[PDB]
């Protein structure tokens, strides 16, 4: 996989150059941004069960048919798969806001996602609704002004929320 | 590719859990030390050009039969010459990108794999780039922790070649 | 999923080779003790409303808080109430579908897998099913070997809670 | 895989509904005949050597072009691989007749079984004339009403040659 | 198919490397031999008929039983007799194709593999066979090494039916 | 796989045929041309090592946009990737010379190769000119006649050369 400064350097050496005057600025702002990426890692990682729980409880009081007997989210072995594959979804998001690249969501969760979920007939339109439900509970908690020293982390959270689409988007 | 941050998501990845804050811990320390290690990137790049042509001519002195022995796998042609020079300037561009990057992961990649492979097929000398790193080394003119990062990598190349 | 026969089958396929008369013998078990596996299942199906809504109200008794505390993942509003009878139908349903299959497949597949992660997800106790199936145990009205059916699949399912 | 009652079963989870009277006394009536399936497999079972053998001697007999030099039967180490075919559906054959439904009979051995063969070149117009013929013995042999309790197995006959077919339908 | 020449090169396959001089001695040795082995080939091929007709009535001499009883497993009708015929000359032809590929390859492949599960599913006697290989070794007519050749891939059938 | 002589044996097989008067003549030539055989196998593999890095070298100096940065023989690890291809192609074509027939080739070397360069974005057309290279440098040093009983081996050497061209065709 690759992290906001590999992706960087895996381009200059593509290209055979040293890094320039800006490439160097760039990722020394990304080193001065650090502290407020892992808070918002830490933040959400922290709250990870009830960010599934809370997104799950609302996926289906919104959709009941998952649940009724027949549907793909009925049965507790269908259920709990149902639950895995929403934490791990945010598991992986939360590895590209520590990297700052979406490679390893990518790479590892989301490439061959959709046929996974069309092959096993699960609805892929409902997944991204319950990604999306993480996602508005994530971005509350990371960017939550209560506790912490002040600042502004509209662009992480505008980072974050891109990962959150993409992910959405890969299975709708 | 190995960096202190793709090292720690691939050990939560690999224990199927989230980041904890033995992670988080190993991601600061990479942000904290980034200060002394671009300070020295930044260094070996401006003065890229004098350390590559310095170090060249610090390896054919060490091994004068290197400027004049037949055969293309030595400097004692055009070609040869600027074999050699891009060979040390591919090294320091290495370096470079291990202190971008925090890591060893770019040299690991680009350089070290099937490095043994490479110098045995085309009869070149690990000697020869160890005079070359041994070369930067002692010119680079950092000091204090900027100094520790570049040495820590150049000797880690060294090491390579050993 | 998992009954005698189904079970007779799996042994023979995974040796390679035909059923014998080991095999044959467990189906005829089977056969034979339906009669008293079917006597049940009817008559659990036949009174399942009253069993359901006995076994809710005695789990409500139990455990007072489960009708007062706020919370979804209590009966304290129309909405719970409502969960938790069609939880404990689905135990009861499940009971019924093993006394048909002669098995535990059914439950095994349809209730016991992920039965952990469900409970420790959406806050359910597992004490409040426990007894939901104690009471359907104890006023199941089935005497005889209808009983000694029934008992085994309701304690099958308290173990699995245990 | 499923056996006849779990199949009803599957069926009713899938509703979410108990069972119905109807489905009960359908249950119960398989279970009184119990007994001739059991016989219906124990038969066939114990004539299996015999009931492969002759089919192949027969097939043989009448496309001798299997065994000629070149032919798919040709070699010890193919018409191994024939015989072992033929005593593998049988196998299968006789494990849906105990379970009262196709299931593992379609998965275990016919699904992707065609596919198999065009690879490989076997010709499956062949196979099945192979699997005809040890239907036609297997049920002369199941429904020979010597040296058993007197009945009629009419009903069991005709749901075996229904498996036998199914076999035969899946490779030619 | 396993002959000296592919045996060389399966050896130094697996172990990735190039051919050695330990190989082609092996081929070479190969290709010394030949000279006796395709004498026994050419003068099997050329008495073929006789060695079969021969070895055929052999094994109806030595099991009498073999012409008389009932049964399309027995030579007691034409096309037993074919079949039996057809047997023996398919033994004759495996052999000869091991004297030309050097090695039991051919009919290790072709007659080998399989040849029990054949012997037992159509009851034919491996003591039957036996005789017919022996006749044939008794009378091939050859003598010095390529006779040494014939018997060894005939007493290789041989102790395949033991 | 098989040789020259397993060959014929094959095809007689499916004839179901002993081996005819020419037959037997064909294979008793090729073993009385064995010695020649033997040599260019020798030969060939005793400068393995000089034949793939030579025709390396020469290939890279007429590509040159191969080693640049961002080519595919570009960095340490697919330059010895590259090299270790040339040295298993040289050993296959060499496995052929010994065994007279190109199946070990075609089976374990060059089947699916293409494929696996298209899918790696390597060019297949680069690698043939590196197959073609080492072809003309293992005839010259197979064919020499110096340090050898003298003798006309072109037959040979046509054959040899029938192997390169192959895998050569193989990928590009
Ligand atoms: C947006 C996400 C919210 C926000 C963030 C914000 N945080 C800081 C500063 C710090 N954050 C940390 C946290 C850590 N350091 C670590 O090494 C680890 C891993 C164990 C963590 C979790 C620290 C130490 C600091 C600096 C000291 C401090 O507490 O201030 C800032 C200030 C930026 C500047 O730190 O550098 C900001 C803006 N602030 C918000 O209002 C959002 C809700
Ligand atoms: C059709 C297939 C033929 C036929 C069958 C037929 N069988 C029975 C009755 C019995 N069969 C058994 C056999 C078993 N019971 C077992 O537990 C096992 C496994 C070890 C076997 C093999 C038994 C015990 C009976 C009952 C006692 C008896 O021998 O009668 C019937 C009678 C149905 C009724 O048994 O219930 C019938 C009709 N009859 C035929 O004519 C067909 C050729
Ligand atoms: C063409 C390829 C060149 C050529 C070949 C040529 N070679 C021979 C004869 C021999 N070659 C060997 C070599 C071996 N025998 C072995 O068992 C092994 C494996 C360890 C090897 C490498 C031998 C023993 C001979 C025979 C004795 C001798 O040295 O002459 C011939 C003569 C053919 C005839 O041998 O039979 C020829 C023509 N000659 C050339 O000019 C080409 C450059
Ligand atoms: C929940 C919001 C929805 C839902 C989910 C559901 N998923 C599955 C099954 C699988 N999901 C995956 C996905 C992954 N596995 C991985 O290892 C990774 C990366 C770490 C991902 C993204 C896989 C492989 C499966 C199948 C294997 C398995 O289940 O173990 C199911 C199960 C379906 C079934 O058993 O038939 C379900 C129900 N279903 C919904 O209705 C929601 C919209
Ligand atoms: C310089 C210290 C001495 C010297 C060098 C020399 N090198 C070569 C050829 C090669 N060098 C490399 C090295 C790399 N390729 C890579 O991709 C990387 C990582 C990014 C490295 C370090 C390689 C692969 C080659 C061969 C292929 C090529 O030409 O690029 C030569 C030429 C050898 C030849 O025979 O053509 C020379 C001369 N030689 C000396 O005498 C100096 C002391
Ligand atoms: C009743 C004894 C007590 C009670 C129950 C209650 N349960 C839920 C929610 C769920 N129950 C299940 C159970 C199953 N789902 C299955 O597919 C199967 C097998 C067929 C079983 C046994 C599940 C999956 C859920 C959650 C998803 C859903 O809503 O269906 C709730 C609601 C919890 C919430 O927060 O929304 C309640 C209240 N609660 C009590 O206090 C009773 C004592
Ligand atoms: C016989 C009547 C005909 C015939 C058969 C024949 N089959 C094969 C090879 C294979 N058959 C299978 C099928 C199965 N394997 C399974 O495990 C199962 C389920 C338990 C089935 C249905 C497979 C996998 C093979 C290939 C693997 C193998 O042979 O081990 C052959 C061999 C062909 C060959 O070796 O080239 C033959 C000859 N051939 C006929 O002519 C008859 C019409
Ligand atoms: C002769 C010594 C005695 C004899 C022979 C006999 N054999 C068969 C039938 C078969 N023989 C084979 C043998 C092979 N098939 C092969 O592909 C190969 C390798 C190339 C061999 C060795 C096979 C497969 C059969 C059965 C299929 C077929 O008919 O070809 C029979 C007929 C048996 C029958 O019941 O139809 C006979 C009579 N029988 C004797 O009594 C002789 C002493
Ligand atoms: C060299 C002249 C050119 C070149 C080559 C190149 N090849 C690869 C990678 C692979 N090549 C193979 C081929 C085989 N593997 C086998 O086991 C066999 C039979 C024994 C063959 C023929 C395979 C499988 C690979 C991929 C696996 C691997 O690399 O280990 C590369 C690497 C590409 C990459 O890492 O992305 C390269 C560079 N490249 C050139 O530019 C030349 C024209």
């Amino acid at each position: 996989m690759l992290d906001a400064f590999a992706k960087v350097v895996a381009q200059a050496d593509a290209r055979g150059e040293f890094l320039t005057n800006a490439q160097f600025d760039a990722l020394s702002n990304l080193v001065k941004e650090g502290n407020k990426r892992l808070d918002a890692v830490n933040r959400i990682t922290s709250n990870a069960s009830t960010i599934v729980a809370n997104a799950a409880r609302a996926l289906f009081a919104e959709q009941p048919q998952l649940i009724q007997p027949g549907g793909n989210a009925y049965t507790n072995r269908r259920m709990a798969a149902c639950l895995r594959d929403m934490e791990i979804i945010l598991r992986y998001v939360t590895y590209a806001i520590l990297a700052g690249d979406s490679s390893v969501l990518d790479d590892r969760c989301l490439n061959g996602l959709r046929e996974t979920y069309q092959a096993l007939g699960t609805p892929g339109s409902s997944v991204a609704v319950a990604i999306q439900k993480m996602k508005d509970a994530a971005i509350a908690i990371a960017n939550d002004p209560n506790g912490i020293t002040p600042g502004d982390c509209s662009a992480l959270m505008s980072e974050i929320a891109g990962y959150f689409d993409r992910a959405a988007a890969a299975v709708a | 590719m190995k960096t202190p941050i793709t090292e720690a998501i691939a050990a939560a990845d690999t224990q199927g859990r989230f980041l904890s804050n033995t992670e988080l811990q190993a991601v600061d320390g990479r942000f904290k030390r980034a200060v002394a290690s671009m300070e020295a990137a930044r260094a070996l790049t401006n003065n890229a050009q004098s350390l590559i042509d310095g170090a060249a001519q610090a390896v054919y002195q060490k091994f004068p039969y290197t400027t004049t022995m037949q055969g293309s796998q030595y400097a004692s042609t055009p070609e040869g010459k600027a074999k050699c020079a891009r060979d040390i300037g591919y090294y320091l561009r290495m370096i470079t990108y291990c202190l971008v990057a925090g890591g060893t992961g770019p040299m690991d990649e680009y350089l070290i794999a099937g490095l043994s492979e490479i110098n045995s097929t085309f009869d070149l000398s690990p000697s020869w780039y160890i005079e070359a790193l041994k070369y930067i080394k002692a010119n680079h003119g950092l000091t204090g922790q900027a100094a520790v990062e570049a040495n820590a990598y150049i000797d880690y190349a060294i090491n390579a070649l050993s």
